[PDB]
């Protein structure tokens, strides 16, 4: 799941 | 990056076959053993790990099997304020002799097109103190002009006359591309504009980039050095926000260069000879030229007009990318008329009532139309003659004629070619004087007393003087 | 407010991207059970 | 005359006289043999003095159409393969022999039912998930076909594999997922 | 995601001859590794000839070709009313995405001989010379022809912006969508049209088509059928739309570019054997359907730019034998201050009297055959004074009609206005008056009548025809306003 | 065609502009004079 | 050799389809076994295109074509003046040679 890796990790990231 | 081999010199075309490495198209190549730096611009691929390549310089003393390098960028010119007051040839370097331009950044001369929603809709007229181009077919602050004429009928004069005017009346980083010219025009303007101090070569306070590819140019050169201009100008917009002005002479050369190459890339010609890709890479060309909300760039091109024609593939494919066309003619030039500009073949996308006001568009609309008046008449007199004329006509024939004095107009730089002053008529003066003459305000003087002079004070003091006189 | 949340936006989803860049054998594995899914 | 025409398709002079020999031999129910003499006859002319003696312009087509002859002779080939020698000679095209050749062999490469497959992937991977890959391709196959696999290593698709099997291809690689979900999140 | 592939032979020029995709179909979009999309034109034995949407840079030697399984189409709907798009229908504007529902092909057949019926309910564009001397009605291909900066962008812009009094009201039948196709223009010229026409309100109507001049020539090529296309879903559904091609030219021109580099035969001016094959099955699909098939019709507006007049060219005699006539705009007409600069004695309407309502056919009539006669003795003006006084009273009606036929950029008027002021010309109510008064004239008159005379109007309007309640009532509004005038 | 007697050239423009000078010439003389 | 010398491959109409030639460099003038010179126009993969600088009824195939290393030059200088020479310098009003000391391309 890279990118649902991707958009959980990076949203995470931003916030 | 990538080394590859010429396998094949035909003219200006070069093939270049890679082992490892295929360049992409529109990369810069350059090649191994060489004096002077010689770059080829890869046009194809043609399969077997083989490209075609266009030769920005000669290709004399190209031998098979010389290795070739990849660059693995387009053609890569410094761009920045340090290139003001500078001269750099297609491929960027300096042709001045004044040392190596060191900017900080480097742009390819391959871009994309601004966006749509990047298009700006604002009209504003550009006032050029020429009476005709202000009166009849306006220019426009950010918008495309483009000068149309033959050989001889007064695209560099004008174009240099817009240069003085506006650009040392402009604060905004002019940008001149010479693109297949006379070399001795390049060296004419580069000392008239050092002797003006628009260019300064101590106290780098310079406001024009220089850029030339001239007549002597291989067609690779000739149909680049548009684009190496264009980028200069490019930076200057976006990455300055800065007004630019960007005169290009002549952009039909562009044009002309791809044909030059065009049967030797292996296309079948198009009509009249021209490349099949002419409007699709004039547009690719031409659509970068343009306003954006990011800055304004205002561009003056000179567009030859093979042998008087207007309705050659490449004149023609120009006219739809201009926002004021000026059109000069052969049949004016010789009556003595200067500017050339024609009345009735000029237009302007800002001669709109709602724009330039109801009084200037009535009295371009009444201009034309007592030309075009006049024009009809001139069949009646040479059948009756003149004294068979109505009254009426008489005095529309009369009007006509003291109206085509009037559009002409002393030039600041024809100084030599006329022995006359400079004038810069204001716009006011341009729409009153007219006016005035439509109006028969001036039925009594001559149509000799209007022939190149400035305001309409200056048409009455020379008609009284010529009075005086005899 | 909105050319601030649109330049912003940008350039925080060209970021995310960027930043797994720089971040495996079960996937190598995974790919194989998914070819035999395939069917 | 109608022809036995192979399952693949070349084109060009390689192909033409790829055709020709293919549907020649297989009238004849030869086309193994035919083969291993082309292999032979191709090794045979990358020799050096051979192949500057063929591929020279100057020479005279009778005299190189003869050594031609008699170097076929020197190895007791098939009259088909001598036959396609000559017509080769003959007709001026002994430079394109290997490719006609190879043309050949590349028609035989499906006629034995071998399928090319290539897997590219970012570091090089070991042989159990090789042989798992074998084995879960070689259902992707119609009645008796053999897998050909290159496993290739370009470290740039930086995970994912690569699939392609004969003219299908699979795209499993990580860098089109991370930019096909970053244009979604664009667009 | 198992996709049959091919890969990139040799490219060049926006030409990828491609190896393998052994079962890709003639005209099938395909989609390289780069993400640039393209048309398989030519299914050649070795290779396939694939059109490059976009910049073949990005297109390298080896690069993998997917199929898609699919002939280009296009998002269709009323969903695309208001939005600028390109030749693919993807929104250029910024305005978030096209949510449409309805996709159709691009490359659809024209409606047969059966599912239509003549061409009856009139078109309005809001030009008193256009509405008058050259009908248009829906279902029609009317051409509007003419030489460079003649008008004929005016033209089409005043028949979109007229629609707006028909697409307020509440009459279905009467709604016409908008869809402006433009073809290798400049993109600011097509920005400054979109904001011309969001000014008039005129955008919540209308579909922009945009393949510009920096977009490739394949782009330029599809634009006029994804605009068809958008419009057929229209035709189809009851509704009636009108499409302006601006221009037909330069689609030619992008024809010919992708031909000539993919090697086809040329013909006369360079062009492929089926450009007029091309224009043809474009312009087909303008059609009126009758009500077994919803009633619905597509018009066509299709423009061309000839080179000093020549319409014998090529591409110019093809469209001018495919329309159903032509709007031919002169641009001496233009500096003699005719503007619109329509020359009536060259332009047709072979649909005609069939597409006029009847009281604007009433004074059509009588002003086409004054004008006709004016023609013919219009040399003998500059000697006017001194031919019979018939001779003369046709030169003055004629020139009375001609200034009557003079109209402001951007301002269409209704039919009823028109109806009314072409009354007064060819009644005679104009013959004591002067002529530089007469567009004067026509403007106060108009105000008159549209402020203390609105019962009439729309009378008229209501009616479609001048009865003669409706005629004695505008005879006197006339000769009031024309004795009371200065 | 409006002005295609004087733009094709020939003797039939040449006359036309050769009348259309006598005609202006003599008219600024008669111009001038009156000033 | 095939580097510094080629053989004509085919001649006709004053052009020279060259065999070898590897090292040629473009307009380069190379001289036939006749005694003609040439100069090199298209250098392809296969052959060399040789422009004859005069009558090709005396190259046949199989000619020898040798290089000058030297891209096409003509003399230059005063000695010139006075002289009728051809396209090439040589003088042709029948008073002998030139005495030129610079060549220029
Ligand atoms: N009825 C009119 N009254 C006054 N001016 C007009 C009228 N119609 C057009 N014009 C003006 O004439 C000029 C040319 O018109 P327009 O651009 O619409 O025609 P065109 O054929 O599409 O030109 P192009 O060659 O750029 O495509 C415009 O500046 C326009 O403002
Ligand atoms: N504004 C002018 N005033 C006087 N003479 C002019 C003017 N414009 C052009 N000329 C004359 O016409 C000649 C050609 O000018 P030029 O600028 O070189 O035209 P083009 O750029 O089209 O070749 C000039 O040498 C000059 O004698
Ligand atoms: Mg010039
Ligand atoms: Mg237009």
């Amino acid at each position: 799941q890279k990118l649902f890796v991707d958009k959980i990790r990076e949203y995470k990231s931003k916030r | 990056a990538a080394t590859g081999r010429i396998v094949a010199v035909i003219g200006a075309v070069v093939d270049v076959q890679f082992d490892e490495g295929l360049p992409p198209i529109l990369n810069a190549l350059e090649v191994q053993g060489r004096e002077t730096r010689l770059v080829l611009e890869v046009a194809q691929h043609l399969g077997e790990s083989t490209v075609r390549t266009i030769a920005m310089d000669g290709t004399e003393g190209l031998v098979r099997g010389q290795k070739v390098l990849d660059s693995g960028a387009p053609i890569k010119i410094p761009v920045g304020p340090e290139t003001l007051g500078r001269i750099m040839n297609v491929i960027g370097e300096p042709i001045d002799e004044r040392g190596p331009i060191k900017t900080k950044q480097f742009a390819p001369i391959h871009a994309e097109a601004p966006e749509f929603m990047e298009m700006s809709v604002e009209q504003e007229i550009l006032v050029t103190g020429i009476k005709v181009v202000d009166l009849l077919a306006p220019y426009a602050k950010g918008g495309k002009i483009g000068l149309f004429g033959g050989a001889g009928v007064g695209k560099t004069v004008l174009i240099m006359e817009l240069i003085n005017n506006v650009a040392k009346a402009h604060g905004g980083y002019s940008v001149f591309a010479g693109v297949g010219e006379r070399t001795r025009e390049g060296n004419d303007l580069y000392h008239e504009m050092i002797e003006s101090g628009v260019i300064n070569l101590k106290d780098a306070t310079s406001k024009v980039a220089l850029v030339y590819g001239q007549m002597n140019e291989p067609p690779g050169a000739r149909a680049r050095v548009a684009l190496t201009g264009l980028t200069v100008a490019e930076y200057f917009r976006d990455q300055e926000g800065q007004d630019v002005l960007l005169f290009i002479d002549n952009i039909f050369r562009f044009t002309q260069a791809g044909s030059e190459v065009s049967a030797l890339l292996g296309r079948i010609p198009s009509a009249v000879g021209y490349q099949p890709t002419l409007a699709t890479d004039m547009g690719t060309m031409q659509e970068r030229i343009t306003t954006t909300k990011k800055g304004s760039i205002t561009s003056v091109q000179a567009i030859y007009v093979p042998a008087d024609d207007l309705t050659d593939p490449a004149p023609a494919t120009t006219f739809a990318h201009l926002d004021a066309t000026t059109v000069l003619s052969r049949a004016i030039a010789e009556l003595g008329i200067y500017p050339a500009v024609d009345p009735l073949d000029s237009t302007s996308r800002i001669m709109d009532p709602n724009i330039v006001g109801s009084e200037h568009y009535d009295v371009a609309r009444g201009v034309q139309k007592i030309l075009q008046d006049y024009k009809s008449l001139q069949d009646i007199i040479a059948i009756l003659g003149m004294d068979e004329l109505s009254e009426e006509d008489k005095l529309t024939v009369s009007r006509a004629r003291k109206i085509q004095r009037f559009l002409s107009q002393p030039f600041q730089v024809a100084e030599v070619f006329t022995g006359h002053m400079g004038k810069l008529v204001p716009l006011k003066e341009t729409i009153k004087g007219f006016q005035q003459i439509l109006a028969g305000e001036y039925d009594h003087l001559p149509e000799q007393a209007f022939y190149m002079v400035g305001p309409i004070e200056e048409a009455v003091a020379k008609a009284d003087k010529l009075a005086e006189e005899h | 407010q909105n050319m601030m949340r649109r330049k912003e936006q940008e350039h925080m989803i060209n970021w995310v991207e960027k930043h797994v860049v720089q971040s495996t054998i079960a996937k190598c594995i995974a790919d194989l059970k998914l070819l035999a899914k395939k069917a | 005359a109608k022809l036995v025409r192979p399952p693949v398709q070349v084109y060009g002079i390689e192909g033409r006289y790829a055709t020709a020999l293919y549907s020649a031999a297989s009238k004849q129910n030869k086309l193994e043999q035919v083969e291993k003499e082309l292999l032979r006859v191709a090794q045979i002319l990358k020799e050096p003095k051979v192949a500057a003696s063929v591929l020279n312009p100057y020479v005279k087509r009778s005299i190189k159409v003869k050594s031609l002859n008699d170097i076929t002779a020197k190895e007791r080939f098939s009259p088909l393969t001598t036959n396609l020698i000559n017509l080769l000679a003959e007709n001026g095209r002994l430079s394109n022999t290997q490719g006609v050749v190879s043309a050949f062999s590349t028609m035989m490469s499906v006629h034995r039912g071998e399928v090319p497959c290539t897997v590219t992937s970012a570091s090089p991977l070991e042989e159990a998930t090789l042989s798992e890959l074998k084995t879960v391709l070689k259902s992707f196959l119609s009645q008796g076909q053999v897998l050909k696999l290159e496993a290739k290593t370009d470290p740039s698709i930086l995970g994912g594999m690569i699939v392609r099997i004969g003219e299908k291809y699979v795209d499993m690689s990580v860098k089109t997922k991370i930019q096909k979900l970053g244009r979604a999140m664009r667009e | 995601d198992l996709e049959e592939t091919g890969r990139v032979l040799s490219i060049g020029d926006g030409i990828a001859r491609v190896h393998g995709l052994r079962n890709v179909q003639a005209e099938e979009m395909v989609e390289f590794s780069s993400g640039l999309k393209g048309m398989s034109l030519n299914l050649e034995p070795d290779n396939v000839g694939v059109v490059v949407f976009g910049n073949d840079k990005l297109i390298k030697e080896g690069d993998i070709v997917k199929r898609t399984g699919a002939i280009v189409d296009v998002p269709v709907g009323e969903e695309l009313l208001g939005r600028v798009v390109d030749a693919l229908g993807n929104a250029i504007d910024g305005k978030g995405p096209i949510g449409s529902k309805t996709r159709r092909r691009v490359g659809l057949k024209a409606p047969g001989i059966i599912p239509r019926i003549s061409v009856r309910e009139p078109m309005q564009t809001g030009i008193k010379a256009v509405d008058s001397l050259v009908p248009i009605g829906r279902g029609q291909r009317e051409l509007i022809i003419g030489d460079r900066q003649t008008g004929k962008t005016s033209i089409a812009i005043d028949t979109i912006i007229n629609q707006k009094r028909f697409n307020d009201g509440s009459d279905e039948k009467k709604k016409l969508y908008c869809i402006y196709v433009a073809i290798g223009q400049k993109r600011s010229t097509v920005a400054q049209l979109v904001k011309r026409l969001t000014d008039a309100d005129a955008m919540k109507y209308t579909i922009v088509v945009s393949a510009t001049a920096s977009d490739a020539a394949p782009l330029q090529y599809l634009a006029p059928y994804s605009g068809c296309s958008m419009g057929e879903y229209f035709r189809d559904n009851g509704k009636h739309a009108l499409i302006i091609y601006d221009d037909l030219s330069k689609q030619a021109v992008a024809y010919r570019q992708m031909s000539l580099l993919l090697r086809r035969p040329p013909g006369r001016e360079a062009y492929p054997g089926d450009v007029f094959y091309l224009h043809s099955r474009l312009l087909e699909r303008a059609a009126k359907m009758n009500d077994a098939f919803g009633g619905g019709s597509l018009t066509a507006l299709p423009v061309i730019e000839t080179q000093a007049g020549d319409v014998s060219a090529y591409i110019p005699t093809n469209v001018i034998s495919i329309t159903d006539g032509q709007i031919f705009l002169e641009t001496e007409l233009f500096y003699k201050g005719i503007r619109p600069a329509i020359n009536v004695g060259l332009s047709v309407s072979r649909v005609g009297s069939a597409a006029q309502t009847r009281a604007m056919k009433q004074v059509a009539g009588t002003m086409k055959l004054e004008l006709a006669q004016y023609r013919e003795v219009a040399a003998f003006a500059q000697f006017g004074s001194d031919l019979d006084a018939a001779t003369q009273q046709l030169l003055s009606r004629g020139v009375r009609l001609t200034e009557l036929l003079k109209q402001g950029q951007y301002s269409p008027m209704a039919i009823e206005e028109q109806v009314a002021v072409i009354y007064a010309g060819v009644r005679g109510y104009l013959d004591k008056l002067e002529p530089s008064k007469i567009t004067k004239f026509e403007n106060a008159f108009l105000s008159h009548v549209v402020s203390q005379h609105q019962a009439l109007l729309g009378t008229i309007r209501a009616d479609g025809k001048i009865s003669e309640q409706s005629d004695a009532k505008l005879k006197e509004i006339v000769t009031n306003f024309l004795a009371g005038f200065e | 065609g409006a002005g295609s007697i004087r733009e094709a050239g020939g003797a039939f423009g040449k006359r036309e502009q050769a009348e259309e000078e006598r005609y202006f010439r003599a008219q600024s003389r008669e111009q001038l004079a009156a000033l």
